[PDB]
């Protein structure tokens, strides 16, 4: 029954950020804390509710007493985006608290868009992928529409997103559209559609099959 | 300083047992100050300690967990090991190695302060698959990648140049497509005048299948 507050919060770079936690019961061992980085194993930063470990920026700090428990980032950077975990250990047992997930907002920014035909080792396996591009970009939210000699594709097609870059704090994504190589050659025209709060209007790549 | 690196299959059968084991360098697993633990983390959700052992010997455990896991320790090889039997698809993570950091005289106080890079174990009936890897060719600034196409289980990693490009690199998260297979691009922005007169490769390892990918991206 522990629990982190919020679940999850955006902030401008330079914000004061703060969260907090709630141990199970009143603590007896250290309140630790935890960053984890997208696709890093978590990082001690702050034990026994205050401490921070020695290499530690000085711009985070925990405090508290009893249940309740803070952890504080007093300029946000954009290398903190994270999850942040708070951790007591009673009963005999590590508990993890749910974390909270921080991500940057920042000022609208255009994607640049880019696009792939399939490539001829893939065509002769019998399948084509066209993948399209959306790079360096905010907010996330992005509509990408795949045309074919101006027929609107569906089902047919699947996105994948970024992590938030830690420099930036921009997103990319990638859209795909799979046909099978019999399909692929019955049409010439190879597009798509880009709809972004960056852009003024749609922005369209396309090619040529063949 | 301390580092510790998770081994260990990264594919487990339904019912079967899952087992990993712990290395740790920079110093020994027979330090009086520190304990040794397992910690997994499910795909989207939060942290599990599993449980934790004492160099000689003596260990503890998370009680959800108790009846399957068992840690042990090798003094010798400087290692701990996880075993977790009769496995299903809930036990399927990323599993972390983290060293415990001990102290106090009338009381044991505990932090987590050297974690493993993690190990990506899938509980499944399916056997291994290889990706295949396709170019995407590049037609001031210039795109190209690679996608890396049905493969399972997770992870693959993908290296350019063999680490000599990184500046400008986005590697998508890997979609699950229909065919029940994996899939994702990896990316990267260059100068447009490189091309045709500078070489591009991605390097791709799948690990389960023990998969070593070195594929040339040409322009056009
Ligand atoms: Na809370």
């Amino acid at each position: 029954q522990m629990t982190q507050s919020p679940s999850s919060l955006s902030a401008s770079v330079g914000d004061r950020v703060t969260i907090t936690c709630q141990a199970s019961q009143v603590i007896s061992n250290y309140l630790n804390w935890y960053q984890q980085k997208p696709g890093k194993a978590p990082k001690l930063l702050i034990y026994d509710t205050s401490n921070l470990k020695t290499g530690v920026p000085s711009r985070f700090s925990g405090s508290g007493s009893g249940t309740d428990f803070t952890f504080t980032i007093s300029s946000l950077q954009p290398e903190d985006i994270a999850t942040y975990y708070c951790q007591q250990y009673e009963n005999l047992q590590f508990t993890f608290g749910p974390g909270t997930k921080v991500d940057i907002k920042r000022t609208v920014a255009a994607p640049s868009v880019f696009i792939f035909p399939p490539s001829d080792e893939q065509l002769k396996s019998g399948t084509a992928s066209v993948v399209c591009l959306l790079n360096n970009f905010y907010p996330r939210e992005a509509k990408v529409q795949w045309k074919v000699d101006n027929a609107l594709q569906s089902g047919n097609s699947q996105e994948s997103v970024t992590e938030q870059d830690s420099k930036d704090s921009t997103y990319s994504l990638s859209s795909t559209l799979t046909l099978s190589k019999a399909d692929y050659e019955k049409h010439k025209v190879y597009a798509c559609e880009v709809t972004h709060q960056g852009l003024r209007s749609p922005v369209t790549k396309s090619f040529n099959r063949g | 300083q301390l580092q510790l690196q998770e081994s260990g299959p990264g594919l487990v059968k339904p019912s079967e047992t899952l087992s990993l084991t712990c290395t740790v360098s920079g110093g020994s697993i027979s330090s009086s100050s520190y304990y040794w633990g397992w910690i997994r983390q499910p795909p989207g959700k939060g942290l599990e300690w599993i449980g934790s052992v004492y160099y000689s010997g003596g260990a503890s455990y998370n009680p959800s967990l108790k009846s399957r896991a068992t840690i042990s320790v090798d003094t010798s090889k400087n290692q701990f090991s996880l075993n977790l039997d009769s496995v299903s698809a809930a036990d399927t993570a990323i599993y972390y190695c983290a060293s415990i950091y001990g102290s106090g005289t009338f009381y044991y106080y505990f932090y987590m302060d050297v974690w493993g890079k993690g190990s990506t174990v899938t509980v499944s009936s399916a056997s291994t698959k290889g990706p295949s890897v396709f170019p995407l060719a590049p037609s001031g600034t210039a795109a190209l990648g690679c996608l890396v196409k049905d493969y399972f289980p997770e992870p693959v990693t993908v290296s350019w140049n063999s680490g000599a490009l990184t500046s400008g690199v986005h590697t998508f998260p890997a979609v699950l497509q229909s065919s029940g297979l994996y899939s994702l691009s990896s990316v990267v922005t260059v100068p447009s005048s490189s091309l045709g007169t500078q070489t591009y490769i991605c390097n791709v390892n799948h690990k389960p299948s023990n998969t070593k990918v070195d594929k040339k991206v040409e322009p056009k």
